[PDB]
């Protein structure tokens, strides 16, 4: 999605 | 009347922003320090913890989970900076119209903002957002639950499942209408989801005119250097 920190955070 | 499942949201929809505002703002000390675009590596660092903050919030809300992982990112990714807009109305006084967070090192007013590069543009709707939002004087519960909304909404860029994101606004929706009639009194109820839902419309307007604010910061590398990765991916990409 090109949002890897993101997607980090969210997990 | 408010139904066990509608209170149940509201209680967790407490406890999540509990955990993720911290009225002592003791981690205000591991951002850069504020230099009076002096302002803009400490509000940069402010920006980007808030951030997580409101992440860690969003995880909370109910239905949220269900959401794939393309929507929970796109939703966080709009409606983040206007989060942290509603979210920073606890620190902001009317007072000296100015956003306070227990210090004066850690007090913030137009100069600063100014400071962290954003225009009148911008910070003059701010400040009359903020304004008019602490004139509301909305309950802990109803603050808590336009954050939640403002999250959940079906209309923003990039999402898959409208329907499903539809879904589980009209439940918080539903929550908050029916909270303001059964534990909201007149004269200060009247009228009261409609001008929250309004805020929200100005909300959208912020985010619109913060994006070319970012833009215009951004097109110079120098100024984005002083930003942080997350600032960067929230913002950029
Ligand atoms: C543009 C490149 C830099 C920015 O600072 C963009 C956002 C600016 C314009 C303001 C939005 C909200 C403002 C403030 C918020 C204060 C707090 C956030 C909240 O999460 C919190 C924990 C506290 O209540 C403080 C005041 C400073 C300017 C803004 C960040």
């Amino acid at each position: 999605k090109n949002h890897p920190m993101l997607m980090n955070l969210l997990k | 009347k408010l139904s066990e499942e509608q209170q149940h949201i509201i209680a967790i929809l407490l406890d999540a922003h509990h955990k993720t505002y911290d009225p002592t703002y003791a981690d205000f000390r591991d951002f850069r320090p504020p230099v009076r675009l002096s302002m803009l590596p400490h509000l940069a660092d402010l920006v980007s913890y808030s951030i997580q903050k409101v992440i860690g919030f969003a995880k909370m809300i109910p239905g949220f989970r269900d959401l794939t992982s393309d929507d929970q990112i796109v939703l966080l990714k709009s409606s983040a900076i206007e989060v942290i807009m509603l979210r920073s109305n606890q620190s902001f006084t009317m007072d000296d119209m100015s956003w306070d967070c227990g210090s004066q090192d850690y007090k913030y007013d137009v100069t600063d903002v100014s400071k962290a590069g954003h225009t009148l543009e911008l910070i003059e709707p701010l400040i009359k957002f903020q304004v008019g939002l602490k004139k509301l004087n909305l309950h802990e519960e109803e603050h808590v639950l336009l954050m939640a909304i403002c999250i959940v909404s079906p209309d923003r860029p990039g999402v898959q499942d409208a329907k499903l994101v539809e879904a589980i606004q009209d439940r918080l929706s539903n929550t908050l209408q029916t909270y303001i009639r059964c534990r909201h009194p007149p004269p200060g109820s009247h009228q009261l989801y409609a001008k929250m839902i309004q805020k929200l419309a100005d909300l959208r307007s912020l985010n619109e005119e913060h994006s070319k604010q970012y833009r215009s910061l951004s097109f110079q590398p120098e100024n984005s250097m002083k930003l942080t990765p997350l600032v960067l991916e929230v913002f950029g990409n």
